[PDB]
């Protein structure tokens, strides 16, 4: 139930609150929604146990 | 530490202090009666024998 | 719309911080508007978004009150909570809640979660308005000033200085902004801050009358 974001296109500003998810693409072929081949969600969980 | 004296300062309603050329506190506004008091400093001197 | 081009003239100056200063020359560095600049007048009576670039300086000289209210944010139809600001002859209900509203932003004289909902007096009352905005470190600041411009041509020379009105306490992500409009035309000028430096001057009743932008020509950086 805890998340963190993994990476963003630029850096954060002071006391600034991100709240979209979109799925980042990192290269030229675009994700189009989709979590394909070079498209990963930017969201993943802690895992605490 | 000081002497609280009655002014007659042109303070605007958004502001509370004042400042002087070496950054010390002039004037002050009390914040229970909105009333402008300046701020002197007790009589000193030199002592010479 | 149309679009026009007018020099700044030595226009858009507030108040530094909130500390009384009477007869001196205090130098600061803030997001100022530059003097002599290129601000652009708009002729509304027709619109794409207008860009949030570190600031932005707004001003109208409208007597038939019609200019009412921003909205700030980035996709501005529904989605984030953006602003939304209503200046009617009642009070002048500031709003974050998003309205999912059309684009083309007129009255009719015939939402969703909420964050803020200040009432205070009439910001509206030879009635040139000048408004300030900026957002640094999630902070939104909000100056303004009412002048009483007597031949009404183009932006006036002088110095009127901006005092403070509101300080919302959280603003995220603000780089396109709108205007909205009444009906039963709407005429602005949109001027752009700039990290500037300015030699202040206060006059014995602590008012500010004159300043020196330091990077302008050879002379104001002696005068600086
Ligand atoms: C605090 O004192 C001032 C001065 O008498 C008064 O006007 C104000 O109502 C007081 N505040 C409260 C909460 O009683
Ligand atoms: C402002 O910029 C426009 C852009 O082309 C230009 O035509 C105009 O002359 C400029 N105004 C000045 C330099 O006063
Ligand atoms: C300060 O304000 C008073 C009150 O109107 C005025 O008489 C005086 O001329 C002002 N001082 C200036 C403009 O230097």
């Amino acid at each position: 139930n805890y998340l963190y974001r993994l990476l963003r296109k630029s850096k954060l500003k002071p006391f600034e609150r991100d709240i979209s998810t979109e799925i980042y693409q990192a290269g030229n072929k675009p994700c189009n929604g989709v979590a394909g081949p070079n498209c990963y969600s930017p969201l993943q969980s802690y895992g605490f146990r | 530490t000081g002497v609280l004296t009655e002014s007659n300062k042109k303070f605007l309603p958004f502001q509370q202090f004042g400042r002087d050329i070496a950054d010390t506190t002039d004037a002050v506004r009390d914040p229970q009666t909105l009333e402008i008091l300046d701020i002197t400093p007790c009589s000193f001197g030199g002592v010479s024998v | 719309r149309t679009q026009s081009y007018t020099n700044s003239f030595t226009r858009g100056v507030y108040y530094p911080d909130k500390v009384f200063r009477s007869s001196v020359l205090h130098s600061t560095q803030d997001l100022f508007l530059p003097f002599f600049s290129n601000v652009t007048w708009f002729h509304a009576i027709h619109n794409p978004a207008l860009p949030f670039n570190d600031g932005v300086y707004f001003a109208s000289t409208e007597k038939s009150n019609i200019i009412r209210g921003w909205i700030f944010g980035t996709t501005l139809d529904s989605k984030t909570q953006s602003l939304l600001i209503v200046n009617n002859a009642t009070n002048v209900v500031i709003k974050v809640c998003e309205f999912q509203f059309c684009n083309d932003p007129f009255l009719d004289v015939y939402a969703n979660n909420c964050t803020f909902e200040y009432v205070s007096q009439p910001f509206l009352m030879k009635n040139l308005r000048e408004f300030v905005f900026k957002n640094i470190d999630g902070y939104f600041k909000i100056y303004s000033k009412h002048t009483p411009i007597n031949l009404e041509r183009d932006l006036p020379q002088g110095f009127s200085a901006l005092e403070p009105l509101v300080d919302l306490p959280i603003g995220i992500n603000i780089t396109r902004f709108q205007t909205l409009l009444a009906l039963h035309a709407a005429a602005y000028y949109v001027g752009y801050l700039q990290p500037r430096t300015f030699l202040l001057k206060y006059n014995e009743n602590g008012t500010i009358t004159d300043a020196v932008d330091c990077a302008l020509d050879p002379l104001s950086e002696t005068k600086c």
